[PDB]
């Protein structure tokens, strides 16, 4: 069957294991999105940052 | 010709386009409800429906098709007759008093 | 053919009245729609108008083939002796059919589905929930009878009152939730109906629905053994007590012998039984009632009745 | 109030979905689309021409406003 | 057993067709639910006198971990609190929930206690606009015969704007809503008795449904989008409804050029420096707010909504017109093109409540033979 099926089977069937998912998913979500953010802002404002600009001054 | 403006305002007001008469819109009100009361039940039963399905349709945010419409000839006033009836009561009771 | 045309369309009229008869009817017609299980035994009143011989006779010279029926008997008689009349008699029937004339059944298409008749004249309010059933051949069936004999059936002329064993019926005598309900587990080819129905006052349908998924849910979740056990007794008798009498045993073997092919006896039955604990039903009520999307129907001032989104959502727990 | 004893209503029935078993989206382009026109068209008479007239009165206010405050 | 009163957010009766223009009930409950979170957590930071008040804002919206986003959150957080409301007016107003009259009288009540709850509110950065607004309006009372040079010196705590009239506005501001919250649930009460209008103006008790799945996502969807049209502005323009001279402390020797309340108030302002009779200015000030009070009395049409009375239709929209144009005419200094259009405005405010829109109702009838 399609993958969604197996993914009710065995995360969204039972709530107690529904609600675990939730906090795993927000984990690496936390993780992944701030990652992906900054990287973005800082390819924008490249050469702008503090970082990007710290090496000349130690 | 006023009997033209009248018809030209009934298909600008847009409750034809709903399926509802007239009488079905009236103001909920003490006068009124004593008439609704006194309705027979084929007219009422038909007055909820006519309202019921409306609301289905605004919900939806759509219409019916023009040949579901009311016509301006066809406005039945249902609810006049008792209605006219119960406001002449009211006044004999206020009469009455004074 | 006209005569009876006549007293057909009068029994229609009588069965408008007939409350239970209607939900179920209105039932199979929301869960099995677009499909031939929809229809009712006796169809709409329009094709009893615009009927006609051919059509009968082409039903008839269809349908009725001996390798699709079944002749069957029970009491004081032989086998033997029902054999020189079969041939005696049954031997001319049209053994044979063309190369498509017999249709055969797909299964059909179960939905999620609520039917609320609205009439508040009527003094009482019927009503039926269900959902999808294994069919008759599927052993699950044997699980499924004794989980509706824990929740039991009530009327309000039974003795018991709040002394009863199923919590529902107990709250029902107790409270005066309701008149009447029951359990009902209809078996088709390949798929049936599992539910409930039940009769009470328009000011109290909130509170049915709000207990009756909770004891389903309850199932689903936690069953101790003795109840089970409890209602394994009550399908050893009911298996028992409905096998007296020549008349409902040849039933048995007809039916039995076009749904499963043969029949099953009663130590079968117990064998299948004896399989049973507490285990099993928590799984088996889980496949079938657990988070699924049931048919609803509703027949009179059934204005109380929690909205299919309700229901849909009290058939799952947060624990 | 309560549900049960709102109204009376008779000889109306109502037939739903589950909504497991139907789409969210049906004809949400193909449909919904025309529908939006239709109700446009529909009011859109009566709610234009006051803030029509507003942006006409603010733009000939701002210039009469400013050549006010410029010479003679 | 309190969850039988949970029956109002769950199990409550309510109509099936109502859209979008009815939340924004619902979202005043956020806002102010949400403003309260954010001006106490200002309230740890910030000092009631004039000589630290100023700073205190600056120790917010530099030293502190994240208190700048609180103050936009939270100023802001009062802008979008009245764009709410005058949407969630109209509707009563357009859609006839007026008849409601326990509940209208009481919407009104509402209003008044916020919309001079921020008034005191702005006062506290203690900036010039804060300061000289607060001049300004404070001295209309002085405007009334025999009482007003008394009262507002009582105000004042003195005899101007100073130290007492400020710390006296932070206790009345951080108060005032823990009593609107009070007068919601009364606000709601009397809803609850009679439960709320459709756009047809219809009596829905037919076609009612559940509030537990249906209204209550359609809530979480509406007070999402409200979260983002806030942050947005505290995250992408939040001088945009300011005004950059409040960044100057208040120096009570040196007045600025456009003296001005914020944007919410301003349609109120104009019809102020329309007339140029003080006191007349005054109860024309306070009539335009009050004349909600009048509407039931002025109505006229034997039908409710206004989806069915298109004459009403045109006059309303031109009603809001008339109030954008003096939302923007009291942001503009008096000048001759602009007195004359804020007086022609100003008139149109109360004769085309007052008169027109109830004679519509009146034609309306005629022509369907009423
Ligand atoms: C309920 C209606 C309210 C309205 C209409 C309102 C409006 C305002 C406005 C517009 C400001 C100006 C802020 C600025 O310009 O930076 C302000 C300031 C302030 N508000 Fe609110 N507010 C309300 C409720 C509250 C509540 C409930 C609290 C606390 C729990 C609060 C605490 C403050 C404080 C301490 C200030 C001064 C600090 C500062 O402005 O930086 N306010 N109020
Ligand atoms: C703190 C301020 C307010 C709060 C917390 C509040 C809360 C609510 C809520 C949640 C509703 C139900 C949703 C709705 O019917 O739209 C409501 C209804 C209503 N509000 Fe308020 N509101 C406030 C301000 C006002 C104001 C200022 C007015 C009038 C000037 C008003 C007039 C009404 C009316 C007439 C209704 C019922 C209308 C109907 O149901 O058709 N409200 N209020
Ligand atoms: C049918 O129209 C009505 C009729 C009666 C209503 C009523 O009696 C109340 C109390 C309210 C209400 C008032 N404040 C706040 C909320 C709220 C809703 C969702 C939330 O959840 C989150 F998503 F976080 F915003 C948080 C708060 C709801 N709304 C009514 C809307």
């Amino acid at each position: 069957p399609t993958l969604t099926a197996r993914l009710y089977s065995l995360l969204f069937r039972r709530t107690s294991t529904f609600a675990l998912t939730i906090v795993v998913g927000a984990l690496f979500f936390e993780r992944a999105f701030d990652q992906g953010a900054d990287a973005i802002y800082e390819h924008i404002n490249e050469g702008k940052l503090w970082k990007h600009i710290k090496h000349k001054y130690e | 010709w006023l009997e033209g403006i009248r018809k030209w305002y009934y298909n600008a007001a847009g409750f034809n386009k709903l399926g509802l008469m007239r009488d079905d819109t009236i103001h909920e009100n003490d006068d009124v409800k004593e008439a609704i009361r006194r309705l027979p039940e084929n007219l009422y039963d038909d007055r909820v429906f006519r309202i019921k399905r409306a609301l289905d349709l605004s919900m939806r945010q759509q219409i019916l098709p023009k040949e579901q419409w009311t016509k301006y000839e066809e406005d039945k006033s249902y609810l006049e007759p008792y209605l006219k009836e119960v406001i002449r009561e009211r006044k004999e009771r206020e009469e009455w008093a004074k | 053919i006209e005569k009876e045309r006549d007293v057909i369309l009068q029994e229609l009229q009588e069965n408008d009245t007939s409350m239970r008869d209607v939900v179920f009817n209105y039932l199979h017609a929301t869960a099995f729609q677009g499909t031939p299980l929809a229809q009712s035994v006796e169809g709409p009143s329009e094709n009893v108008r615009k009927l006609s011989r051919a059509d009968l006779t082409e039903y008839l010279s269809r349908h009725y083939k001996a390798p699709r029926m079944v002749l069957a008997a029970a009491g004081g008689l032989e086998h033997r002796q029902l054999l020189d009349l079969a041939q005696k008699h049954f031997s001319g029937l049209s053994g044979t059919y063309d190369e498509d004339a017999v249709p055969t059944l797909s299964p059909c298409r179960f939905t999620g589905s609520q039917i609320c008749h609205r009439e508040d004249g009527l003094p009482l309010a019927h009503v039926a929930i269900a959902v999808e059933g294994p069919g008759w051949a599927h052993p699950d069936n044997v699980a499924l009878q004794v989980a509706n004999a824990i929740i039991g059936h009530y009327d309000c002329t039974y003795g018991g009152g709040a002394h009863l064993s199923s919590p529902l019926a107990s709250i029902a005598a107790t409270n005066k939730l309701c008149q009447s309900f029951q359990t009902f587990n209809i078996c088709y080819a390949d798929t049936g109906l599992l539910g409930a129905h039940f009769v009470c006052d328009h000011m109290s349908i909130d509170d049915m629905m709000f207990v009756l998924q909770g004891q389903w849910m309850r199932l689903c979740t936690s069953a101790t053994e003795s109840e089970v056990l409890r209602g394994k007794n009550l399908l050893r008798n009911a298996l028992v007590s409905h096998l007296d009498g020549t008349t409902p045993v040849c039933e048995d073997i007809g039916r039995s012998l076009l749904t499963y092919g043969r029949r099953i006896p009663l130590a079968e039955w117990e064998s299948r039984i004896a399989e049973v604990d507490a285990r099993v039903v928590r799984e088996v009520c889980s496949k079938y009632f657990y988070d699924q999307c049931p048919a609803v129907a509703g027949f009179g001032p059934i204005e109380q009745l929690p909205d299919y989104n309700r229901i849909r959502s009290g058939m799952f727990w947060l624990r | 109030r309560q549900f049960g004893h709102l109204t009376r209503v008779r000889h109306v029935i109502t037939y739903s979905l589950s909504p497991f078993e139907q789409r969210a989206f049906p004809h949400y382009f193909s449909k919904g689309i025309p529908n939006v026109l239709r109700r446009t068209r529909a009011c859109i008479l009566r709610v234009a021409p006051p803030f029509v007239a507003f942006y006409l009165v603010y733009t000939w206010g701002t210039q009469e406003f400013e050549k006010s405050k410029r010479k003679n | 057993l309190m969850k039988i009163v949970n029956n109002a957010f769950i199990d409550l009766p309510a109509p099936s067709n109502i859209s979008s223009w009815w939340n924004f009930g619902s979202l005043l409950g956020i806002c102010l639910i949400l403003q309260i979170l954010t001006g106490l957590f200002l309230a740890m930071h910030y000092t009631s006198d004039t000589t630290t008040a100023f700073s205190s804002v600056t120790h917010i919206c530099r030293d502190v971990n994240y208190g700048w986003i609180i103050r936009y959150m939270h100023a802001n957080g009062a802008s979008m609190f009245f764009i709410c409301l005058y949407m969630h007016v109209g509707r009563g107003l357009y859609y006839g929930s007026y008849t409601f009259l326990e509940t209208w009288n009481i919407g009104v009540i509402l209003l008044l206690t916020v919309m001079a709850t921020a008034f005191m509110g702005y006062v506290l950065p203690w900036g010039q606009m804060s300061f000289w607004g607060a001049t300004v309006i404070t001295n209309l009372l002085s405007a009334i015969p025999y009482i007003g040079t008394n009262l507002v010196e009582w105000i004042w705590g003195g005899f101007s704007v100073d130290k007492a009239t400020l710390t006296r506005f932070f206790a009345f501001h951080f108060i005032l809503p823990f009593i609107i919250m009070a007068i919601a649930m009364v606000h709601l009460l009397f809803l609850h008795e009679t439960g709320s209008n459709n756009p047809t103006g219809i009596s829905s008790d037919v076609d009612k449904i559940p509030f537990h799945p249906y209204y209550t996502i359609k809530d979480i969807l509406g007070a999402l989008l409200l979260i983002l049209a806030l942050m947005l502005l505290v995250l992408f323009a939040p001088d945009l409804l300011g005004d950059p001279d409040n960044y100057t402390p208040a120096n009570p020797l040196n007045t600025p050029p456009h003296i001005k309340p914020e944007w919410y108030f301003l349609f109120a302002y104009a019809i102020l420096r329309s007339i140029p009779n003080k006191l007349g200015g005054v109860l024309a000030l306070a009539f335009s707010i009050l004349i909600l009070a009048l509407i039931p009395l002025l109505h006229t049409s034997k039908q409710r909504s206004m989806m069915f009375r298109p004459l009403s239709q045109c006059l309303f929209w031109a009603l809001v017109a008339d109030l954008l144009t003096l939302t923007w005419i009291g942001g503009q200094p008096v000048e001759h093109p602009y007195i004359t259009i804020g007086q022609l405005a100003s008139v149109l405010y109360f004769l085309l409540i007052l008169v027109l829109m109830p004679t519509a109702g009146t034609i309306e009838n005629k022509l369907l033979k009423w």
